[PDB]
């Protein structure tokens, strides 16, 4: 009996990577064309793109256009959908079917592909110097990074130059499911009034950098 | 090519011939089809081509078209033919489909038959406690479900789970799960279960020892 | 500059299938020797497969071996590890490296490939029938299925002959990030005493099957 | 074909010489490869064919055999030098690492600059409070931070963050973030860190408004 079967669903992070396949029983894939066709929870169905019989012509929409690439290798009776830069629309449950009599005759079951919690960008707050909290000469001045998702952030001191003595911590998953860490450097007490100082700091998934100059607090 | 899908839902009673219109944004042939889909399971295909049956497919589905409108016929509504329906164009190699359209089985209104399970022996020894409250075979699908223990309303601490229409008596199923850890189940006496429809309450409950 | 780019790593179920690239560049990948090495978080290195440069011959290790399926895309410069029948041991950082010297020169960033939270077999309570919680002659039962992960399982009475008056629940996702649902059917309440119900519940991701006969409660 | 690589971890001081040996379980060419590898970066190959070194590979490395004993030899350690090490065996086609050696870095005991931290005023009015406790420069890597609010010892809303080995001192750095609400941060006035090695504490504290 003409079956189709899917499979390499998952969840991925907003770009990301993934391979669908639609393994068919009962007939010849390479004598049909061979379409695919998604749903969003909740939502309706919506085309995503098509593959000719022999001549292999694919067909996308422009909702994938550029982004997904369909594919199918005769000699195992499968067809493939290759889906790359990932966003959030793209979650959905993804169907395979047959085409015929002008029309979709036979479907498979779907494979659900989710993308991940929408990406953050960090909150930069200043670990503000002080005169008490500071040994003689030895001063800590830092910045905090806060709520930020995926990893990771590249932090830097005054634009590459200051790199003596600052730590960068690794980053610590709040409950929140977001990330958090900082970015701490021990100066001269006296530069504090002369030298300025700002993390740079960089968030490549959210294309984001903050750049914070950490200051003397207030009182 | 845009297929403007009329109407969103709707709700017509066993017998009754419904109408669903698929208006074509450009004139693209005949190649249109229509198919259904009930939750949790792949579309079925309908009608091709606009007029002709699929195979299998029963005689009161129909397939229409005038110029640029593309008409699905239910002439003698099912309570099985409760689903989403679904116009979609094949033409110009860019396969379109319709918004979709909802399709439930209006009723009589029914109360529902409202059962109350304590918790089973074996899970107590768990150290949980589940009990259940079951609303059977009700319409319309609207009703609210409140849990009392000892007369203190309780909040939070349940789950609910109704069943899609029933295929022959179109009336809808509810199921309340109340979860208690064992020393909070132990610790009280009655469990009651509140069910409310329009201007009728209906309260069962028991007794733990009873 | 040589340089080596993996992608298509994330999370999967058990089972489940995920293929990673390791995209090349500064060299041709059809004139060297290119391998696939894993590092469990906090474990040590395991090598995955390796693949000849033209003949295009495979080699793999036990661990993954019938599992995995390496691969190689000359015209693209990218090499492929095709993952399924994916196990916790799976759960690790994946490298693709190239050979040369006698051991591997350049490596990848990696990209990491988690399975997820372990699979769990259901647990079935009676819902236990009585007489005053009962309509005169309309009588109900049911079994309670709960804790169970991931879905679907399927629940039938009396081995498919019990139909009429079976409704089965959707599962509900409880706070525990198991499943739980329940399955009841209306009896006549004189078949109480005399007629025998069983629940025939089947969980194929864990191969269980529990079959539980609903009986009267005790006072 | 087994290497079972011995020691699995060590801890020698700068200009220390480090021995590292990889046994095979079976005598299989000299095939034998040696790699270091820092956390969250891919391995680097040091020497292959068991004596010769990677182009780029510092003198102080050298790699050795006899029979199924292959070694791997660190003339001057240099605190740059601290990773986890493996052999790795490519013969029979049956590519085989060892289990794995991580080399640390002995050192002089050295006490940590503390330093406390107030919420910054932009952090304040989100709503949330972080006031961060830094160790920094201290040997070995063990300590206790504990939280006190108006000398009320927290427990449970705080977040430890400690580096990897200092490359030139070989010391550790430590950040300990309490995360409170603003009404909590505003409801209490002095916030105390507390860190303890050994036989000596050291508590930086602040009061809120000074």
């Amino acid at each position: 009996e003409v079956q189709l079967v899917e499979s390499g669903g998952g969840l991925v992070q907003p770009g990301g990577s993934l391979r669908l396949s639609c393994a068919a029983s009962g007939f010849n894939l390479r004598s049909y064309y061979m379409h695919w066709v998604r749903q969003a929870p909740g939502k309706g169905l919506e085309w995503v793109a098509s593959i000719s019989p022999y001549y292999s012509y694919t067909y996308y929409a422009d909702s994938v256009k550029g982004r997904f690439t369909i594919s199918a290798d005769t000699s195992k009776n499968t067809a493939y959908l290759q889906m790359n830069s990932l966003r959030a629309e793209d979650t959905a449950v993804y169907y395979c079917a047959r085409h015929g009599y002008g029309a979709m005759d036979y479907w498979g079951q779907g494979t659900l592909v989710t993308v991940f919690n929408q990406i953050k960008g960090p909150s930069v707050f200043p670990l503000a110097p002080s005169s008490k909290s500071t040994s003689g000469g030895t001063a800590a001045l830092g910045c905090l990074v806060k709520d930020y998702w995926p990893e990771p952030v590249t932090v830097s001191w005054n634009s590459g130059a200051l790199t003596s003595g600052v730590h960068t911590f690794p980053a610590v998953l709040q409950s929140s499911g977001l990330y958090s860490l900082s970015s701490v450097v021990t100066v001269p007490s006296s530069s504090l009034g002369t030298q300025t100082y700002i993390c740079n700091v960089n968030h490549k998934p959210s294309n984001t950098k903050v750049d914070k100059k950490v200051e003397p607090k207030s009182c | 090519i845009q297929m403007t899908q009329s109407p969103s839902s709707l709700s017509a009673s066993v017998g009754d011939r419904v109408t669903i219109t698929c208006r074509a944004s450009q004139s693209v042939s005949s190649a249109v089809a229509w198919y259904q889909q009930k939750p949790g399971k792949a579309p079925k295909l309908l009608i091709y081509s606009a007029s002709s049956l699929y195979s299998g497919v029963p005689s009161r589905f129909s397939g229409s078209r005038s110029g640029t409108d593309f008409t699905l016929t239910i002439s003698s509504l099912q309570p099985e033919d409760f689903a989403t329906y679904y116009c979609q164009q094949s033409s110009y190699s860019l396969i379109t489909f319709g918004q979709g359209t909802k399709v439930e089985i209006k009723r009589t209104v029914a109360a529902p038959s409202v059962f109350i399970f304590p918790p089973s022996d074996e899970q107590l020894k768990s150290g949980t406690a589940s009990v259940v409250c079951l609303l059977n075979n009700f319409y319309p699908r609207e009703a609210k479900v409140s849990w009392y223990v000892d007369n203190a309303l309780q909040s939070g601490n349940s789950q609910e789970s109704v069943t899609e229409q029933d295929s022959k008596d179109s009336t809808y199923s509810l199921s309340s799960t109340l979860t208690l850890s064992k020393a909070d189940y132990e610790k009280h006496k009655v469990y009651a279960c509140e069910v409310t429809q329009g201007t009728t309450s209906v309260t069962k409950s028991f007794n733990r020892g009873e």
